[PDB]
């Protein structure tokens, strides 16, 4: 399929697409009401975000996303992620496909995680048959998964979004939610368009906020402190 | 000499200086991932000590990685003097073109791409960084990679490390401990081999 692409159809164009539904129902029953907060994260003391999070999804705006305010990996690496991650907790970091695949591993280690998974968003161009340093045409992005402390594949196939559309596939949320890692879930650099039950979203472009640390923590005070997000809510 | 050449040996102990410079290096090391061990692994220091740096002055390295070798192979890649500029992934499928790490099921294998020096006269941009191809034997890499490497750097000298017999290819010198003897055809190589190994024992 590589000589074929050399037709314009990326080889991934030709990839051809029982419970697991109860789990989705339990996740949805468990999900806290969406909460969200506009914040200029460059200038915002992360430490106001409490309690410590079980899952952090981190989707900073890389310059490469805008081919046609961008964060550099310098900026990203100064974020004090470790100050808000729970002792056992997980991170999912969108790294793009350039230097981010190396610099994001530095971030992971800098903040205390080890990588257990590399999740690839493979982008088809079925509807539409370069970086200087690039050798090959880049048709995918990576989302690095990190652990600290003690059903799905590592692939996501969708069609390349239109130029300037920066959204990531909503399937990242499904993968995360199916791990059952905790209910304290934080999405940094989310948007109005990504807000989602079971999640706290912080980002500079949100147009409304409803965050309240006390109200937020109240969702996890006993007897709900350790719920995975995948069980029957305690009655 | 365009036809296949190869060298059965332990790559730890072969004097790879006799082989000359290459425009492409490819390696599928038996990293010490996790544990298991259904084949002979090389320790991490053995991996960093490998004399990769003498094989190239300007060109590209292709480094298969898995598990914790995604980090280690990045280290070796940098220690040997390359910059990782791309990452090929191979989506492993079946005949119906459907898809075949304790947290997620693995649908892919990774190959880091490194550059060293100022390579010139290569056709960067012809292929894309995703390979979709069916799985052959265990620990078997897809032949699509050789096509991609040929289109990238056609006619140039290439060398594979830790190749297995099926991996012999025109333009390539395969090194691996499961190959049949020593098959060399390029005159400058046969010269420096006989100089360095007069009695044919590594
Ligand atoms: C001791 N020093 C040596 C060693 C050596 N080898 C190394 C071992 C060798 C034969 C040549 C290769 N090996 C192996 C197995 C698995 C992998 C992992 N890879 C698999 C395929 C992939 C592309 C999907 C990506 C991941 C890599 C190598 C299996 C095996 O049985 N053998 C005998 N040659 C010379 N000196």
């Amino acid at each position: 399929y590589c000589q074929h692409f050399v037709t314009g159809h990326r080889p991934q164009n030709f990839i051809r697409d029982e419970l697991i539904r109860l789990k989705d129902e339990l996740i949805a029953k468990s999900n806290t009401p969406p909460m969200y907060l506009q914040a200029d994260i460059e200038a915002f003391d992360i430490r106001e975000l409490t309690p410590k999070f079980d899952v952090i999804l981190l989707e900073p705006p890389l310059e490469e996303y805008y081919r046609e305010k961008c964060w550099t990996w310098d900026d990203i690496m100064k974020l004090e992620i470790d100050e808000i991650a729970a002792p056992r907790s997980f991170i999912f970091l969108w790294c793009g496909s350039g230097e981010g695949l190396d610099l994001g591993r530095v971030c992971l280690r800098k903040w205390g995680y080890r990588r257990c998974e590399d999740i690839c968003w493979i982008k088809t161009n079925k509807n539409n048959p370069l970086d200087p340093k690039a050798v090959f045409q880049r048709t995918k992005e990576h989302c690095l998964m990190g652990i600290k402390g003690t059903v799905d594949i590592d692939l996501i196939i969708t069609e390349e979004p239109e130029i300037g559309n920066i959204e990531k596939p909503v399937e990242i949320f499904h993968i995360i939610e199916h791990f059952c890692l905790g209910r304290r879930r934080l999405h940094l650099f989310g948007r109005d368009s990504t807000i989602r039950p079971g999640w706290l979203t912080v980002g500079p472009t949100l147009t409304n906020s409803n965050y309240n640390a006390e109200t937020y923590a109240s969702y996890f005070s006993a007897p709900n402190s350790y719920l995975t997000g995948c069980t029957e809510e305690i009655e | 000499l365009f036809p296949p050449q190869w060298i059965c040996c332990d790559i730890r102990y072969l004097d790879v200086s006799i082989l000359g410079k290459f425009a492409v290096v490819m390696a599928d090391p038996p990293w010490d991932i996790h544990m298991e061990l259904p084949y002979g692994t090389l320790t991490d220091d053995e991996m960093r000590r490998l004399n990769i740096p003498v094989l190239q002055d300007d060109g590209f390295l292709f480094l298969w990685v898995t598990g914790r070798a995604m980090e280690l192979g990045r280290e070796c890649l940098n220690l040997w003097g390359y910059e990782r500029v791309d990452e090929i992934i191979w989506v492993k499928t079946n005949q119906l073109q459907r898809i075949i790490g304790h947290w997620l099921n693995h649908g892919k294998e990774h190959c880091l791409v490194g550059v060293k020096g100022n390579p010139q006269g290569f056709n960067q941009g012809l292929d894309c960084d995703v390979i979709v191809a069916e799985v052959r034997s265990t620990s078997h890499k897809p032949d699509e990679i050789y096509g991609m490497i040929e289109r990238l750097s056609p006619g140039t000298r290439k060398i594979e490390l830790f190749g297995r017999p099926h991996n012999v290819q025109p333009n390539w010198i395969t090194l691996g401990n499961q190959l049949d003897g020593i098959h060399l055809l390029d005159p400058d190589v046969v010269a420096r081999f006989k100089q360095r190994y007069p009695d044919g024992i590594i």
